């Protein structure tokens, strides 16, 4: 199927690899990304294990929390990494790192 | 191929979270280790999680919200307009979730489904106004309506919410019917279905030589259909009883939510569909006659859930002066206005919800309660004098620049009418703190405290009301650049 | 440097010290609202002391925005006009409190509080130089005194005194807001230093006039609206009816020397 | 207060009250529909994307498909 | 004043909206 | 009716907290998710009194 | 000056005050959350002037957009 | 002339159902009907359309909202069960 | 007694301390 | 009660009950008060806005008409309430009030008791 | 001719449905007003809407209908855009230009839809997807007393 990538409002960082694959996409993750990650899941299972000690489930709701925490965090730090990748956010490192590949 | 879903996570995770929870829930809920527990506040804490969390994704994403335009360019169309409305609607989803959850303990509502079927309506609702056609326009608007049509009569044992739930479900079926002929007799006559191709098509013969029966008649469909669905006289067929019939927290979230969609959906049709001012016209006379009759019909009201649908009614055409007017002035107030309306509209509901614990039905019941909760009567109060638009207060700014924008265009009658409504409106606003204040009944109703939830919401909710003019800077500039983006 | 700032400020800070006082402590609770009134009539009092006699533009001036793009904004400033009206409304405030001394055991904080939230309301009335911001607290007055008249009233008539009262107010509010608005439209903006250097039709100005002669006639009676006057009047506590007198009446007076003729 | 300072202040307020005030005029003046919004690149996009979709089948002309077996 | 101020004024005849919200029934 | 009192006087703390979860949970009901779950919550009888307290002896 | 770190901070002890009071609680119910609202209200404060700054200008380059497109006509 | 007729069979059953709506306000299950008569009705101008103006915006159309109209009359009917139910009457 | 026996509130402490550590890194590294 | 009306025994608002008072199924409306060493029995009605004196009794069935002062082992009528009393009555319940949110703020939400429950259980092992 | 007939049938049996006195004859008529309108569709070429028709609505949403009937209670009660072509067609029939290229490859009704149906609009079809599974859910909630 055709596809395109162009967006309506143009990336105002430099670009590198308009469109970057999901596996180097996840090899790009930062340290805040890992942070950001970290934070939503804990978040998430924290609320999950509060919420779920008046009906009587401890582990089932801490458990399901934290698949929502991962799938929430790892979109987010998907997002910002790519983004960053694809010029849309500041990309400090990224030009740093594959300016001297 | 998976970056061109960059422009979906926000409406792919809170559909997988809504999958999650509805798995959870069914698993868990018909179970017999934990013997049948009634996880509906665990569900309820797990949605308002998700709702968070794809705030945060959708809001952090905004450069990334036009990625890939080309490609999904006949399903939707994400702009700057679409950005902040899906942000407000989350916003308001997330609130109404956080005061529902009171109803579940001390009512004992324990079904689960509650939660997945709002998140679902929810969705139903980011595809709306993201909507660039009338197809996906159609499917959006029908997904929320299925998912309210089942929620208004979640008390199957009430007698007024099984009624409720069909009067409302007749209602908007035969109001979808009326906007769907109304979309088929546009394509019939331009063939086109894409708002771009749409605009394209309309925008140059402005019945200058003669004036087209199938885009006009489709044209005054789906306005009709769409003045069913905000409730604006006399469209207005049974919606005092199906708010009054239903649930008080389904109810508030009726009362706010359906009505930012449908008014994005309709200034999206009012950037092409501005065809010879037809609209202009239908709307001044359902914003005239909205006016009217809530200002005449809340006078006449003496339960609290009547006189708030029909405060609704009034702010809804108090809403529609600014689609009478057609300018980036007017539709500014309009955004303003919708804005200001929520939130009075969140507040005044929390209220309701933290009092009906007790069973509050009348207005003459909330008449001590300036004696037993002097501070409770003090935020109601505040709340009934935002309704009034009283100077000082929050709502006095959205009727005020609703007023500029009916005079920009040179309508002296919407304002005239808007004034007489104003003293209507202000005058049984105040006999309600007539009421908690002035009065001194025999029997008092003592009413039990509410929970964290409520209480912080009705704290920033009062705080906004009372300190918005001191710093309205912010909501007029984000405001301004919606209304610009509408059209570049 | 005393400014219009600070002035404003002593009775917001005095009245947000009494919202979080516990009610059985009476005495703090009217000590602290007699400290704030006598603070802020001498701060009125300093004001007039370094107030300049020989120019006939605006002093103290302060600005703070409203619109973003900074159409209409909070513009603050006194002349020769409203000094003494701005020095009058803080010194009758410490005259109400004393009034109500003995019996205030049973009015509570939310007299106190009303009393200040009303000359919080009532000085910035005297300093606005914007046309649309001297409406917004021209008439935010109606709230602490639809309170004052009804929650305090003396028999079971205050009912129906707040209700003539607060409806005649909003029958001249909302005529006189139209006009602010027909103003702002044409002219672009609603200062005050604009509005009277710009040359208005002659067409329009008898509408402006008669509408803005609609709400300030109200509340200076001149004939046909002076039957809310003497209702409102005995219905009142003998505070409540001191602001009435001394202030609430000199609204319209002031609003004519300050927009209307010139 | 200083008197020239307070007279320079004055002035300089009306001045500068008086330009904003014309460019808040000319703002309200602007239209609605601004001139020509269909040329705009946002709201051309079936101009971008047919051309892209355009040899797909369901979309092809009758005698496209004659013509590519050479 | 308790005439025809009063009768042509708020409350004398004013009060027809009682007789006219309680008829939005129809 | 001294019984009651005397039984509720001695409790241990285990069986004291126990008996306040068992009370909260039981405060409320909802017979309309009972019966689309096809379940029939009972009150435990530590929740319940000897009938020769009650005003007229009220078994049901 | 008044700075939107002391205004946030008021308002974010006045709505847990607020909240205390609203709930038949002391004001000072739990004094921990009391510092965390105090925070939080700093934060938001901060924030929103932060974000009003970037809306003005952002709503500056749209209005240019717009008066750019409008002034073609005469051409 | 064969869009006119199929345009004004439609017609006249949209305007059916919308009097079925309208007369039959007692029953309930009329106003079923007419409701899923006026969505057969839009559906047949989808159809008609599409095939006169040989495109295929209106025949996905019409199979997209076949969904909605069993979807609604799934949940008006449970909505009627349950309403028989509790007072006993239609 | 010096052991914490729950392994499921175990769990829930380290998640809300590994939660408290990212928000403070979150806010400080960026 | 023997009066047949429902034995409950009930207080309204701004009720003020002296000390060493003895209340059975007696219903007492707003706005009373009950002076020290007052026993209402069972199905007695004190009527709202009156006072009770202290050290009166008033014996099953018995009612205190509204507005009136009554005392005396066999409860009598004593005279009739002015309206500056009946009109302080509520004041009183209300300075009651102040005095017992006073004594509200000395108690914390949890007592430290436990620390010293476990002091004596460490002096004896476990 | 057969469109007149076709035609016909479909408004008598629609007006017995919105004008009868016992549901079962209502909802008996109705099932005859899609029985028409699917022939009506093949008139245009649609088989695969036609059998769709016979298939979704009088054999999925008429039988929903006849159940609750029955088990119940069975309880009582134009110039403007296409102006029209006279009949002038004894030389337009022979002015009839067949363009052989486009029937070298036809595409039947179904393989036509589902060519866009499942990749070019895609979202709507799961839009469709969650309208079901509302109703699915939706079922269960209103009408469930087990036991
Ligand atoms: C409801 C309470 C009512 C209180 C308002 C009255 C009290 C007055 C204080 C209002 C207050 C806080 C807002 C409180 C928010 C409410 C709390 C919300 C809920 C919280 C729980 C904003 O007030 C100022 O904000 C300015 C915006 O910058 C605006 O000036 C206009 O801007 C142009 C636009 O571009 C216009 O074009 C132009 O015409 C104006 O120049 C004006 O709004 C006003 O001057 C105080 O100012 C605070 O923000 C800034 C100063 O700017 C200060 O830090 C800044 O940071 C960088 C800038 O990001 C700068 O680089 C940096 O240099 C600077 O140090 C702060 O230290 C503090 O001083
Ligand atoms: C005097 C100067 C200082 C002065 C300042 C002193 C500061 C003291 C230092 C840190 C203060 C920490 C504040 C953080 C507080 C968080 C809220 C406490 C959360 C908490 O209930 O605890 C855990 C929960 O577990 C987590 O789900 C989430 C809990 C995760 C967070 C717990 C981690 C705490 C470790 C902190 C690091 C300590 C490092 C050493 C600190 C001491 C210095 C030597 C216990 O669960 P639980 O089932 O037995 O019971 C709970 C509990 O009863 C209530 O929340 C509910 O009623 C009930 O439903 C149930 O949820
Ligand atoms: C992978 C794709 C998504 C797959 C699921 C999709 C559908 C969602 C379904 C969600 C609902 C079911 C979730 C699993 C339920 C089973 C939970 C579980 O495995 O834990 C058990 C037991 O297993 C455990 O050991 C506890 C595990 C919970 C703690 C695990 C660490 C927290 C993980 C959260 C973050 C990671 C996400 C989960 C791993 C991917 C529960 O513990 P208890 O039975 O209460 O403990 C027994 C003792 N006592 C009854 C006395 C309390
Ligand atoms: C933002 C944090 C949100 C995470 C908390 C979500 C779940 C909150 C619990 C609400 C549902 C519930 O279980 O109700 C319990 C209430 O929940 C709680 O007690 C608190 C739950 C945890 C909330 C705070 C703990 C730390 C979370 C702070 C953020 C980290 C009932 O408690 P109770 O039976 O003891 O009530 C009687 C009362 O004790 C007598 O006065
Ligand atoms: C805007 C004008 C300015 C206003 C001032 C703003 C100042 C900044 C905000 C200051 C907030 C200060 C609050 C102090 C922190 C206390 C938070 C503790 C809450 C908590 O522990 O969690 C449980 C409840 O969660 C909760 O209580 C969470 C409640 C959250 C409600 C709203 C959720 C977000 C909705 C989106 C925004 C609202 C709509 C806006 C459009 C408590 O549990 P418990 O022990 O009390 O017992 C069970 C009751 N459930």
């Amino acid at each position: 199927m055709n596809t395109d990538i162009t967006a309506l409002e143009k990336a105002q960082y430099p670009v590198v690899d308009r469109n970057p694959a999901f596996t180097k996409v996840v090899g790009n993750f930062s340290t805040l990304d890992y942070l950001r990650f970290s934070t939503i899941t804990g978040i998430s299972v924290t609320v999950g294990y509060l919420s779920g000690i008046k009906p009587g489930i401890k582990g089932p709701s801490m458990v399901t929390g934290g698949l929502i925490g991962l799938m929430g965090g790892f979109m987010y730090a998907y997002q910002n990494s790519a983004g960053r990748l694809m010029g849309f956010f500041p990309n400090d490192g990224e030009v740093a790192s594959y300016q001297k590949r | 191929m998976f970056n061109l879903f960059l422009a979906v996570f926000p409406e792919i995770f809170i559909i997988n979270a809504t999958f999650i929870l509805l798995i959870h829930g069914v698993v868990f809920s018909t179970s017999k280790k934990y013997d049948y527990p009634p996880l509906a506040s665990n569900v309820g804490w797990l949605g308002l999680l998700s709702v968070l969390i794809t705030l945060l994704l959708l809001a952090a994403g905004a450069p990334l919200l036009t990625i890939a335009h080309l490609f999904w360019n006949n399903l939707f169309r994400r702009d700057n307009f679409t950005y902040f409305c899906q942000i407000f609607l989350l916003l308001s989803t997330a609130g109404t979730i956080s005061m529902c959850f009171d109803f579940f303990d001390q009512e004992r509502f324990d079904a689960f489904e509650f939660i997945v079927l709002i998140l679902l309506s929810t969705c139903g609702m980011l595809f709306m106004i993201s909507a660039y056609d009338l197809i996906a326009m159609y499917l959006a608007i029908e997904l929320q309506s299925l998912c309210f049509y089942v929620i208004a009569a979640s008390k199957r044992k009430s007698e007024f919410s099984t009624e409720a739930g069909l009067k409302y479900l007749i209602l908007g079926a035969f109001s979808s019917g009326i906007l769907l002929f109304g979309c088929s007799m546009i394509y019939g006559s331009t063939g086109a279905t894409h708002f771009d191709q749409l605009a394209k098509i309309l925008t140059g013969y402005e019945i200058t030589g003669a004036r087209s029966s199938g885009i006009f008649m489709g044209i005054l469909f789906i306005a009709v259909g769409f003045l069913f669905k905000i409730t604006a006289v006399p469209f207005h067929m049974w919606a005092p009883d199906i708010y009054e019939g239903s649930p008080t927290p389904v109810t508030a979230f009726l009362s706010i939510a359906p009505k930012i969609s449908i008014f994005a959906n309709i200034l999206r049709v009012f950037i092409y569909g501005s065809y010879g001012a037809t609209l202009q016209q239908i709307f001044f006379f359902c914003s005239i006659a909205s006016m009217i009759l809530g200002a005449l019909a809340a006078m006449a009201q003496t339960k609290v859930k009547r006189l708030l649908a029909y405060s609704s009614i009034g702010h809804v055409g108090y809403i529609c002066i600014g689609f009478s007017c057609g300018t980036i002035e007017g539709i500014q107030s309009l955004l303003i206005g919708i804005f200001i309306y929520a939130l009075m509209t969140m507040d005044a509901f929390a209220i309701v919800l933290a009092l009906r614990q007790t069973r509050v039905k009348y207005i003459a019941d909330l008449g001590a309660l300036a004696k037993t909760n002097p501070i409770l009567a003090i935020t109601f109060s505040i709340t009934m004098f935002s309704y009034a638009g009283i100077p000082p207060l929050a709502g006095f700014c959205s009727k005020f620049y609703l007023f500029f924008a009916a005079l920009g265009c040179g309508a002296y009658f919407l304002a005239l009418v808007g004034v007489v409504t104003s003293v209507i409106g202000c005058f049984y606003y105040i006999r309600l703190v007539k009421r908690m204040f002035f009065d001194t009944p025999r029997t008092w109703i003592l009413y039990e405290p509410m929970d964290r939830n409520k209480s912080l919401l009705l704290a920033m909710t009062s705080f906004f009301i009372t300190l918005f003019l001191l710093y309205p800077s912010p909501l007029f500039s984000v405001t301004h650049q919606m209304a610009l983006s509408l059209y570049l | 440097y005393f400014n219009l700032s600070g002035l404003i400020l002593c009775p917001v800070l005095g009245s947000i010290i009494l919202l979080f006082i516990p009610n059985s402590r009476i005495r703090l609770i009217r000590l602290i609202g007699l400290c704030a009134s006598l603070i802020t009539f001498l701060y009125s009092l300093v004001l007039w002391i370094q107030f300049d006699s020989s120019t006939a533009k605006f002093q103290f001036v302060e600005s703070l925005r409203w619109l973003p793009y900074e159409n209409i904004n909070f513009y603050l400033g006194i002349d020769g006009i409203s000094l003494f009206f701005v020095i009058l409304t803080t010194f009758l405030i410490p005259i109400c409190i004393l009034v109500g001394w003995s019996g205030m055991r049973s009015y509570g904080k939310e007299y106190i509080i009303a009393f200040l939230i009303c000359e919080f309301l009532m000085i910035a009335v005297f300093c606005m130089l914007d046309l649309l911001l001297f409406y917004v607290f021209f008439e935010s007055v109606l709230i602490p005194m639809f309170i004052i008249i009804g929650v305090w009233g003396s028999r079971q008539r205050k009912i129906k005194a707040a209700y003539q009262f607060f409806l005649y107010t909003l029958l001249g509010s909302l005529f006189m807001l139209l006009a602010i608005l027909l103003i702002l439209f044409q002219t672009g903006t609603t200062d005050l230093q604009i509005l009277l250097t710009t040359e208005f039709s002659e067409r329009r100005q008898i509408f402006l006039w008669i509408a803005f002669f609609a709400s300030f006639a109200v509340k200076v009676p001149m004939v046909p609206v002076h039957i809310w006057l003497p209702e409102a009047h005995v219905e009142a506590p003998t505070a409540g009816s001191v602001i009435l007198a001394g202030i609430l009446l000199k609204f319209g007076t002031y609003g004519f020397l300050r927009f209307s003729i010139p | 207060e200083n008197p020239e300072e307070r007279d320079r202040k004055a002035r300089e307020h009306i001045y500068e009250m008086h330009e904003r005030c014309k460019k808040i005029k000319e703002m309200w003046a602007l239209p609605i529909r601004p001139y020509g919004f269909w040329t705009f690149e946002r709201h051309n996009a079936q101009l971008r994307w047919d051309p892209q979709i355009s040899q797909v089948a369901g979309r092809r002309d009758p005698y496209d498909d004659l013509l590519e077996d050479n | 004043d308790k005439g025809a101020i009063e009768i042509l004024g708020p409350y004398g005849i004013s009060y027809t909206f009682r007789r006219l919200a309680e008829r939005i029934s129809q | 009716l001294a019984q009651i009192h005397a039984s509720e006087n001695s409790k241990s703390f285990e069986q004291i907290e126990v008996e306040r979860a068992l009370r909260k949970k039981y405060a409320r009901k909802d017979e309309d998710y009972d019966s689309m779950l096809g379940i029939t919550r009972e009150t435990p009888p530590e929740l319940i009194l000897p009938d020769n307290v009650l005003p007229g002896g009220k078994p049901v | 000056p008044i700075s939107a770190t002391m205004v946030g901070a008021l308002l974010g002890l006045g709505t847990q005050m607020y909240s205390n009071a609203l709930r038949k609680l002391p004001y000072m119910r739990h004094p921990w959350e009391h510092v965390v609202g105090m925070g939080l209200g700093a934060v938001f404060a901060n924030q929103l002037v932060k974000w009003d700054v970037k809306l003005k200008e952002d709503l500056d380059v749209m209005l240019a957009k717009a008066r750019a497109a409008n002034e073609r006509r005469y051409f | 002339m064969d869009l006119i007729k199929y345009f004004t069979f439609s017609m006249i059953i949209f305007i059916l159902g919308i009097w079925g709506i309208l007369l039959n306000r007692r029953n309930i299950l009329i106003m079923l009907m007419s409701i899923e008569l006026m969505l057969l009705a839009v559906n047949l101008n989808f159809l008609v359309f599409s095939v006169s103006l040989d495109d295929m915006m209106g025949q996905v159309f019409a199979l997209l909202v076949l969904t909605v109209a069993a979807a609604e009359s799934a949940i008006g009917l449970a909505i009627f069960v349950i309403t028989f139910r509790v007072r006993g009457t239609i | 007694p010096k052991v914490s026996e729950d392994k499921n509130r175990n769990y829930a402490v380290v998640a809300g301390v590994v939660a408290i550590v990212g928000s403070i890194g979150w806010y400080l590294k960026a | 009660s023997p009066t047949g009306l429902p034995a409950q025994t009930l207080i309204d608002r701004y009720v003020t009950v002296g000390a060493y008072s003895l209340l059975r199924s007696c219903t007492i409306e707003p706005e009373c008060i009950i002076g020290q060493h007052s026993i209402l029995m069972e199905g007695s009605l004190v009527e709202t806005r009156s006072i009770l004196e202290a050290g009166s009794v008033l014996p099953p069935g018995r009612r205190i008409p509204s507005g009136e002062l009554w005392g005396g082992n066999p409860a009598r009528f004593i005279r009739t309430l002015t309206n500056e009393e009946t009109l302080e009555i509520p004041k009183l319940a209300v300075a009651i009030n102040h005095l017992s949110g006073d004594y509200f703020s000395e108690f914390l939400p949890y007592s430290t008791i436990y620390l010293e429950v476990e002091k004596f259980k460490k002096s004896l092992g476990i | 001719m057969i469109l007149s007939v076709l035609s016909s049938l479909a408004l008598v049996s629609g007006l017995m449905v919105v004008r009868a006195k016992n549901p079962v004859h209502s909802v008996l008529f109705f099932i005859l007003v899609f029985c028409d309108t699917s022939g009506l569709l093949l008139l245009l070429g649609l088989d695969f809407f036609a059998m769709i028709f016979l298939v979704v609505y009088i054999g999925a949403i008429a039988v929903l209908f006849l159940f609750v009937v029955m088990m119940f209670h069975i309880q009582i009660a134009l110039d403007n855009e296409s102006i029209p072509l006279l009949p002038t067609q004894r030389n337009t029939t022979s002015l009839r230009y067949t363009v052989y290229a486009g029937k070298v490859r036809s595409w039947t009704n179904l393989e036509t839809l589902g060519n866009l149906l499942y990749t070019y609009y895609f979202v709507w079809f799961l839009v469709s997807s969650l309208i079901l599974l509302v109703a699915m859910i939706g079922a269960i909630v209103l009408t469930m007393h087990r036991t």
